[PDB]
RNA sequence: CUCUGAACCUGUGGUAGGUCAGCAUCAGUUUUCGGGGGCGGAAAAAGAAUAAGGGAAGGUGGCGUGUUUAUAGCCUUGUUGUAAUACGUCCACUGGGGACUGAGGACUGCGGCUUCGUGCCAAGGAUGCUGACAUAAUGGU
RNA sequence: CUGCCGAAGUUUCCGGAUAGCAGAAACUCAGAUCAGUUUUAUGAGUAUGUAAAAUGAGAGUUUCUAGUGGGCCAUUUUUGGUAAGCAGAACUGGCGAUGCGGGAUGAACCGAACGUGAGGUUAAGGUGCCGGAAUGUACGCUCAUCAGACGAAAAGGUGUUAGUUCAUGAACUAGCCCUGGGCGCUUAAGCGUACUACCCAUACCUCACCGUCUGGGUUAGCUUUGAGAAGCUCAGACGAGUAGGCAGGCGUGGAGGUUUGUGACGAAGCCUUGGGCGUGAGCCUGGGUCGAACAGCCUCUAGU
C-alpha cells in the first residue's frame, strides 16, 4: 500500500501562547523530518490539514477535513506556525495533520 | 464595502447569570474595588466606543440593506428609489390582510420583505 | 491626495517623481587599478608593531 | 533638482575622498590625522514614559 | 576642524597603568 | 525527527532526568511510549545522596519502590497532571523492569540526549535505580537479574541464527553481477 | 570578539603648552567606541589627564602578523576586587594575541568573578624562549612528544536505533 | 406612418448573482535565503613564493650528547609578479520563497515611457482568469 | 447609557479666608514671548548666581467656579544614635485616580502606562519538562552523604582550583565545596564570562475601523447631481481615570399636534436553544399563547 502518501507527516503541539495567554488563532506545527528553521522554509506556504471522522454520514462520507496553510517558521528546531480555516480545537494536541507538496514551487 | 462586525456577542451585565434578580441589560458598574470597572485580567468586556461599526455599514442586514418598518402600502411605495439599500420590515401588528397586500406591491417595485412569508399560507 | 505612502525604497517610480536624478547615478565607480602605492612608512609601522 | 543633486553627490563623494587620502598621506608620512569632529547626532529614545 | 600633529620632537611615548 | 504508534526505550545506561523529560514531551507530543529495562537507569551521584533522598521522601504519600514507579514518578512531574491533557499523556507511558515477552521480539532504540556515557563527566560516582531500589524496599532484585541472562540467551541465539542467515544473501548479493553493474547509485 | 586597538592621544593644546606629549596604549576593546572610553579613563587614572582638555589623535586595529604559528604569551594584569589591589600574571599559548586577552578574561571572570572594568592589563608580551616559560601546563604543551587521545568527544533526530560507539 | 423590449410563435441567438475555493499580474506592510560590484584597513594582516641568517620541541646525518639541511625542514629577515581572502561600508545592482492587508471609488495630480499619441505604465489605495452550489455550500444559536 | 475634560490629596496665616491644582467667560497677541532644560563667560562663593546663545512650544493674562486641606511604599542625602537594630528631619518620586508582560504565586521590584482589530518587531524576563522558545556554540570553577540555582560565619579544612611574593619550598591573593515553584539537574538543566539564534506585553511600527479634538474646502447651489449649510467633504493628531465638570442619547405614565397610523383576517401583555439592528441604554421581527385596545414622529408634562 506504500503508493500513496503524497503528503508529509506532522503533529499539532499547540496554540502560539505565551506562559499564560494562548492565541488560538495560529497553530504551532512540527513537521517530522523538518530539524531546523532553515529547512522550515521549504514548507513556507505549503497547505495543511487536519482530517478527522465523525459519527454523522453528512455529504454521504464519514470523514471532515479542516484547511490550512504553513505561515512562519516557529523557534529553532523546525516548528512552524500554521493558521486553519477554522481554529484548531484544543483537543487536537498531539494529533496528526498532513502537509501536502502544493503549491509548490519546486 | 462588505458588512464587518467588530464583534457579535453581546454586552452581558456583570453577575447577571448569578442572580436571577439582576437583568442581563447592560449596566456600567460602579463600585471602585470592582475587578470588572477596574478592566482587570479575565474579566468581561465592557461598551467602549472603540467597539462602533462602521458608519457605511452602519445598521446594515447582513444582506447589505437596512431594514426599514412597514405598515401599509403608503410605506412600501416610500421605497420605490431606495430598492437597492432599504429593505421592507412589516410591523408586528398589522394584520393578515394588510401584509398580502404590502407584500404584493413590494414585489413590483423590486424591494426586499424581511418576514414577507409571516401569518399567511400558500395556495398554487 | 497622497491616499496611501509608496517608499522610494521599493517603489521605482515614485523614486523617479522624487529624485530626478536617480536615472543617471552610476553607483559603483572604478577608481583604483593594479598600481595602488600601498602608503605606509618605516616610521609608522614601528610605531605600530611597537611593545 | 537634478543638477543640485547631482551637484550634492559629488560633493559628498570628494569630500569622503578627501578624508581618505589625507588620512593616506598623515600615515605615510608620519603624523596623525584629526578628522572634524562630528556636527550631525541622530538621537533615539530607548527608555519608556514611565 | 580637521588638522594634522607632527611627530617630529613629539613621539608617542607608551603607557601602561600603574601596579 | 520521526515518530511511530509505540516506541520501545531500553533505558539502560539512560540517565532518570534526562530520560524522563524527553519522554514526558514526547507523551505530550502524542505517542505511545514503553520504557523497558527501568531497573537499570542511572541517577547522577552517590549511593548515599539519592539513599538521603528516598529516605527524606520515605519520612513524607503512597510511596513506591519499583524501578518504573520511581521513573513513573518523575516523568509525571514533567506532565500537567492535574488537567485532562496531563492523565491523558500519562495512559501512553508503560514502564516495567526488564524486557517482557511482548516487548522483547521488538526493536528498541536509545536517547543519547539521555546516555550516561555522552552526559556524566568518566570518573564521576552514579547510582542505578535498580541497584538504589533493592534496599529501600524492593524485593524481585535477584530473580529480574536472574532471568535476564535466560533473555539474553535467548536473544543472543536468535542473532546468531539470524546473522548466519544473512551471510548467505550477503554473498549472494556480491555473487550477482547486477550488484556492481550498476552500483554507480551509491547502492 | 575583541580586537586590539593602538590608540594615541594628547591633551588640547593652550598658551601654557603649544605642543603637548603624545600618549600611546595598546589596548583591548570589542569596538572602537570601548577602546576610546578605556583609553581616556587610564589617561585619567596614570596621567591625571581629564577628557574634556584632552583628544584623540589615532586609532588603528592591529592584526597578529603570525596566526598560523602557535606562541606563548605572558600577560600582566591587574586585578580590582574587594580589596582592590592585586597584581597578576599568568600564560597562555594560541595564536593572536587577542585569544590570549579573550582567555583571560574568560578564566578570570570563572575563577575569580571579575568583571571587564575592573581588570586591567599593564603589559602582554610574547614568551618566545622556553627557559622564560614559567607556568608547568605551558612547559608541557611545548614538549617534543605531545601524545593525548581526544578529550571531551561526546560524538535533532532522537530514538537512536543503536547504541553510540563514542570511540575510535 | 411612428411607438408600445406590448401577447405568442419564432431563436436552441447573445450576455447571465450570492456564498466559498484556486492561480496569475500588481500596490501597501513585512519576514527569509541567494547572486554579483564598488570603496576602505598595515591600500588588511597571513599565505603561495625570491631569498640571507639563526636556533632547537635536534629533524636528518654525525658521535642519549652535541649539531646547523645533510637523505626532513623550522623560525627570523629583507624580499618574488602581484595579489587573494576575511572584516567594515556602500550600490538610486540583482534573483527567488512565505505571510497579512485591498481602505478609496468618473475625471483631475506628481512622474516614467512615448516622434506625438481620446497612446501606454507597477505613476493620488485590486484587479484579471477560472472552479465548486440550491434537495448544498457558508455562517449563527 | 455612551462620549469628552479631570484634580488636589498642601505652602501661608488660621472652623475659615487663602493660595495652588482643574474648567468657563472677556480679552490682546507672533515686528512676542515663555520654559522641574542645557548653555557662553564673568560675578560671588567643582557647585551657585547673572544678563544675553542653543532646543522646544505661539504666549501673556483679568474676572469667577466645582472638588481636595491625608497617608502609605519607601529611595536618597541626613542627625541622634544604641549592646545592635533603630529613631528624627529634609529630599526624591511612585501608589494613591492605573489595567498590562515578567517576578513560581505576590499592593507597591524589573519592563511598560490602555479605543476595536489584523500583521510585524521588541522590553523586562526567559528557551530540559511542566511552558511559548537552542538538551545552542566557546572558555573556566565545583561534586556538596544538608551542593548550587535564593548568626551558629569566627574558624577548621591529610578539600581544592588558579595565580602573586620571597624563593628547595614557604606563605600570600582571589574564587568554588564541606563542617561550623515542582519534577528533576552535575564536563549542568548550577555559577562566571563571551557570542550568535529563538520566545512574547495593552509597549513600538504599518494598515483598517470607532469616537473626540484641531485645521481646511464647499452657493449667479455648473448634469457629478455629494445644499436635512443643522448637509456634504478633506486632512492630521490623540484615546487610563476616583471626586468633580460638560455634552449627546435610550426608556416609562399622561397632554397638544401629527402619521388621510396599527387592530377580531387579532391591540396590549406574556413565553421562546427563531432572526436581525445599535459601542450601549435599547429597538425591530418570526413562532407560540392571548383576547380589545395601541403605537411612531414634533412638542409639553412628571408621583418617570
Amino acid at each position: 500500500a506504500q503508493g500513496h502518501r503524497l503528503y508529509v507527516k506532522a503533529k499539532h503541539l499547540s496554540f502560539q501562547r505565551s506562559k499564560h495567554v494562548i492565541h488560538p488563532g495560529t497553530s504551532i506545527v512540527k513537521i517530522e523530518g523538518c530539524d531546523s528553521k532553515e529547512e522550515a522554509q521549504f514548507y513556507l506556504g505549503k497547505r495543511v490539514c487536519y482530517v478527522y471522522k465523525s459519527s454523522k454520514a453528512v455529504r454521504g462520507s464519514k470523514i471532515r477535513v479542516i484547511w490550512g496553510t504553513i505561515a512562519r517558521p516557529h523557534g529553532n528546531s523546525g516548528a512552524v506556525r500554521a493558521r486553519f480555516v477554522h481554529n484548531l480545537p484544543a483537543k487536537t494536541f498531539g494529533s496528526s495533520l498532513r502537509v501536502m507538496l502544493y503549491p509548490s514551487n519546486i | 464595502v462588505n458588512i464587518i462586525k467588530k464583534r457579535t456577542k453581546p454586552f452581558k451585565r456583570h453577575q447577571s447569570d448569578r442572580f436571577k434578580r439582576v437583568g442581563e441589560s447592560w449596566r456600567k458598574p460602579r463600585g471602585i474595588d470592582s475587578c470588572v470597572r477596574r478592566r482587570f485580567r479575565g474579566t468581561i468586556s465592557m461598551p467602549k466606543i472603540g467597539y462602533g461599526n462602521n458608519k457605511k455599514t452602519r445598521y446594515c442586514m447582513p444582506n447589505g440593506l437596512k431594514a426599514f418598518l412597514v405598515r401599509n402600502v403608503s410605506d412600501v411605495e416610500l421605497l420605490l428609489m431606495h430598492n437597492k439599500t432599504y429593505a421592507a420590515e412589516i410591523a408586528g401588528n398589522v394584520s393578515a390582510r394588510k401584509r398580502v397586500e404590502i407584500v404584493e406591491k413590494a414585489r413590483a417595485l423590486g424591494v426586499k420583505v424581511t418576514n414577507a412569508g409571516a401569518k399567511v399560507r400558500s395556495q398554487e | 491626495a497622497h491616499v496611501q505612502k509608496k517608499n522610494p525604497l521599493k517603489n521605482k517610480a515614485v523614486l523617479s517623481r522624487l529624485n530626478p536624478y536617480a536615472k543617471a547615478y552610476k553607483a559603483n565607480v572604478k577608481i583604483n587599478s593594479e598600481k595602488t602605492p600601498k602608503a605606509a612608512g618605516e616610521k609608522f609601522l614601528s610605531v605600530l608593531h611597537e611593545n | 533638482i537634478a543638477k543640485r543633486a547631482e551637484a550634492y553627490e559629488a560633493e559628498y563623494r570628494a569630500a569622503e575622498r578627501e578624508q581618505i587620502e589625507l588620512a593616506r598621506k598623515a600615515r605615510a608620512e608620519g603624523n596623525y590625522f584629526v578628522p572634524h569632529e562630528p556636527k550631525l547626532i541622530f538621537v533615539v529614545r530607548i527608555r519608556g514614559i514611565n | 576642524k580637521a588638522h594634522f600633529v607632527s611627530t617630529e620632537n613629539n613621539e608617542p611615548v607608551t603607557l601602561h597603568p600603574v601596579a | 525527527s520521526e515518530f511511530q504508534k509505540v516506541v520501545v526505550i531500553d533505558a539502560k545506561g539512560h540517565l532518570l532526568g534526562r530520560l524522563a523529560s524527553v519522554v514526558a514531551k514526547q507523551l505530550l507530543g502524542g505517542q505511545k511510549v514503553v520504557v523497558v529495562r527501568c531497573e537499570e537507569l542511572n541517577i547522577s551521584g552517590h549511593f548515599f545522596r539519592n539513599k538521603l533522598k528516598y529516605l527524606a521522601y520515605l519520612r513524607k504519600a503512597f510511596h513506591f519502590r519499583a524501578p518504573s514507579r520511581i521513573f513513573q514518578k518523575a516523568v509525571r512531574g514533567m506532565l500537567p497532571h492535574k488537567t485532562a491533557r496531563g492523565q491523558a499523556a500519562l495512559e501512553h507511558l508503560q514502564a516495567v523492569e526488564g524486557i517482557p515477552p511482548p516487548f522483547d521480539k521488538q526493536k528498541r532504540v536509545v536517547v543519547p540526549a539521555a546516555l550516561r556515557v555522552l552526559r556524566l563527566k568518566p570518573g564521576r560516582k552514579y547510582c542505578t535505580v535498580g541497584r538504589l531500589s533493592s534496599e529501600v524496599g524492593w524485593k524481585y532484585n535477584d530473580i529480574v537479574a536472574k532471568l535476564e541472562e535466560r533473555r539474553k540467551v535467548k536473544s543472543a541465539a536468535f542473532y546468531q541464527a539470524k546473522l548466519a542467515k544473512q551471510k548467505k544473501i550477503a554473498s549472494a548479493k556480491e555473487a550477482s553481477p547486477v550488484n556492481q553493474k550498476l552500483s554507480q547509485f551509491g547502492y | 570578539a575583541l580586537k586590539e586597538y593602538q590608540v594615541v592621544g594628547r591633551k588640547v593644546p593652550t598658551e601654557h603648552e603649544p605642543v603637548p606629549k603624545l600618549f600611546r596604549m595598546r589596548l583591548f576593546a570589542p569596538n572602537e567606541s570601548v577602546a576610546k572610553s578605556r583609553y581616556w579613563y587610564f589617561l585619567k587614572m596614570i596621567n591625571k589627564v581629564k577628557k574634556a582638555t584632552g583628544e584623540i589623535v589615532a586609532i588603528n586595529e592591529i592584526s597578529e602578523p603570525k596566526p598560523l604559528k602557535a606562541k606563548v604569551f605572558g600577560i600582566w594584569i591587574r586585578y580590582d576586587s574587594r580589596s582592590g589591589t592585586h597584581n597578576m600574571y599568568k600564560e597562555f599559548r594560541d595564536t593572536t594575541r587577542v585569544g590570549a586577552v579573550e582567555a583571560m578574561y574568560a578564566d578570570m571572570a570563572a575563577r575569580h568573578r571579575a568583571r571587564f572594568r575592573s581588570i586591567r592589563i599593564l603589559k602582554v608580551v610574547e614568551v618566545e624562549k622556553k627557559e622564560d616559560v614559567r607556568r608547568n601546563y605551558v612547559k608541557q604543551l611545548l614538549n617534543p612528544h605531545l601524545k593525548f587521545p581526544l578529550p571531551h568527544r561526546r560524538t535533532k533526530k532522537v530514538f537512536a536505533p543503536h547504541r553510540p560507539s563514542t570511540f575510535y
